[PDB]
């Protein structure tokens, strides 16, 4: 559908309840 | 059938890809989708013999 690249299926995501996240964009690389 | 690019407004940093092809401007007057004066399409074949 349009180009699939990549997919991706594991563990959910989203489980006094502050949480928190950090995304990074590093030499081709998305942590 | 094989293309490469000419130009592109920054540099690459590694391990991605480009695959919009868009027509660049090097002037005031802008292309507006023409390849006319000052606008040149960014790939073309690679011609082996």
């Amino acid at each position: 559908a349009n180009n699939c690249t990549f997919e991706y299926v594991s563990q959910p995501f989203l489980m006094k309840n502050l949480r928190e996240f950090v995304f990074k964009n590093i030499d081709g690389y998305f942590k | 059938n094989y293309l490469y690019r000419l130009l592109r407004k920054s540099k690459l940093k590694p391990f991605e890809r480009d695959i919009s092809t868009e027509i660049y401007q090097a002037g005031n007057k802008p292309c507006n989708g023409v390849a006319g004066p000052n606008c040149y399409s960014p790939l073309q074949s690679y011609g082996f013999r």
